[PDB]
């Protein structure tokens, strides 16, 4: 392609590929927030059990 | 800047930005982000002999 063509082109597959990273992240503070309160949990039942 | 000069009809396509051919690759080559204006017009009345 042309490069006024083939820029269109490459910036769709940017956003979609920097938006597929912005998905991950978010789903992994998620994730991490579940675990975080899990290993509370398990320190307080080492500490009173 | 004003750049003048005369080419063919069939070449007038390749005065622009992301064009190839032996004008735009061996006489006058524009850049991909050229910014201004290409003004041409029909010269046969006094070019021609």
């Amino acid at each position: 392609l042309d490069k006024p063509e083939a820029e269109v082109q490459i910036d769709r597959l940017i956003t979609g590929r920097l938006q597929s990273l912005q998905t991950y992240v978010t789903q992994q503070l998620i994730r991490a927030a579940e675990i975080r309160a899990s290993a509370n949990l398990a320190a307080t039942k080492m500490s009173e059990c | 800047y004003a750049d003048s000069f005369v080419i063919r009809g069939d070449e007038v396509r390749q005065i622009a930005p992301g064009q190839t051919g032996n004008i735009a690759d061996y006489n006058y080559k524009l850049p991909d982000d050229f910014t201004g204006c290409v003004i041409a017009w029909n010269s046969n009345k006094l070019d021609s002999k």
